[PDB]
């Protein structure tokens, strides 16, 4: 496999303390994907650490890689300060075989975060500096110009700048797309898969919002909002929450019967009882609004009022929002009463 | 359990 340098399934063998290009040090490997591998090196010109991306010596990867790369490129060609919640892409080459993109050296991701407090859920005050952070982002993507879906916002794929800090970044531009140049159908990480990719229907930027709702109850639960094993659960868990979707876009859905069923006077209904019936497992009551928040916890802690905790449930649901078309859109999340 | 970006 391409001279001893890669292994069976494509990835380079990394070796600590290897120097590229009379340039890169690498310390170490700091991360292990589907793609390729993260690694530490030291940047002898710029004397500073990067985390360099080492992608699959494949076509297909290396095909998506320079899409990605295109996208990252596209978005630097703006100086709003918008784009500083996005990872900054300093470089890319080939290197025995692999491309390789450098990218500025972040710290751990949002899953790590909610890990140190046993999963038990960062504060409402750390959530809401997430959300604004993520809303100014995907403003940002939702530039004319750009108009560019993530299509896998995660809390694997959003990483702090510092363990000590709350600024934040969205990384991993691998399975994203520009409005209109759509490629599949099968996307987003499940947990945080939006209707309109499960049920099959076209979809636009709308599709990060939903995921970013699932994404900010988790990081004040530490738990996942709808924890699916496969496409019908992770439907019928949505179901759980948010009821039957409604009509008018179940009648356009190619996969509605994947899910449910249609009856011969039109009303919808899941197919032919382990989940809880629709619309029952109220994210009033996940959130534990009038119960002292998640657990009870936050039960006497400033900035946990029923009426805060209102405002968070609210701009949810506007996120959660079933139709695409109406459907929170971060110029508006950003003017939301939760960030007042 | 954590699911898991869609591959190529
Ligand atoms: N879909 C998951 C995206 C990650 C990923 O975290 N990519 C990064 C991109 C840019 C970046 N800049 N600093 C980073 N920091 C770390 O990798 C890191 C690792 C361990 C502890 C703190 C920070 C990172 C990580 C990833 C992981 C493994 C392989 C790939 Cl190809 C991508
Ligand atoms: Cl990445």
């Amino acid at each position: 496999y391409n001279d001893g340098y890669d292994d069976d399934n494509y990835d380079y063998i990394v070796k600590n303390g290897e120097k590229w290009m009379d340039r890169y040090e690498i310390d170490s490997l700091i991360g292990k994907g589907s793609f390729g591998q993260v690694v530490k090196a030291y940047d002898r010109v710029e004397q500073e650490w990067v985390a360099i991306k080492i992608i699959k010596n494949k076509k297909a990867f290396l095909n998506q890689a320079q899409i990605e790369v295109r996208l990252l490129e596209l978005m630097n060609k703006h100086d709003t300060e918008m784009k500083y919640y996005i990872v900054h892409l300093k470089r890319h080459f080939m290197f025995r075989n692999h491309l390789c993109l450098v990218f500025e050296m972040l710290s751990y991701n949002l899953y790590d975060l909610l890990r140190n407090t046993n999963f038990r859920g960062v504060s409402l005050n750390l959530t809401r500096k997430f959300a604004q952070q993520m809303c100014t982002a995907l403003l940002f993507l939702a530039t004319p110009e750009l108009s560019i879906i993530h299509c896998d916002l995660k809390p694997e794929n959003i990483l702090l700048c510092n363990p000590k800090r709350s600024a934040i970044k969205i990384v991993d531009f691998g399975s994203s797309c520009q409005l209109g140049q759509r490629i599949y159908q099968y996307i987003q990480s499940r947990f945080y898969r939006s209707p309109e990719v499960l049920l099959g229907m076209p979809y636009d930027l709308a599709i990060d919002m939903w995921s970013l709702g699932c994404i900010l109850v988790e990081m004040h639960t530490g738990e996942p909002l709808f924890s699916g094993a496969n496409e019908v659960d992770q439907m019928n868990k949505i179901v759980e929450v948010l009821g039957i979707p409604p009509a008018h876009i179940l009648d356009q859905a190619p996969k509605a019967r994947k899910f449910f069923e249609k009856l011969p006077d039109g009303t919808w209904n899941l197919k032919k009882r382990e989940y809880k019936p629709p619309g029952t497992r109220k994210l009033h009551n996940i959130l534990g609004v009038e119960t002292g928040g998640p657990g009870g916890r936050r039960a006497g802690e400033s900035g946990h009022t029923v009426a805060d905790y209102l405002k968070f449930k609210d701009l949810i649901l506007r996120m959660l929002d079933y139709d695409p078309k109406t459907r929170i859109q971060p110029y508006y999340a950003l003017q939301h009463s939760f960030f007042k | 359990a954590r699911p898991g970006t869609p591959a190529l």
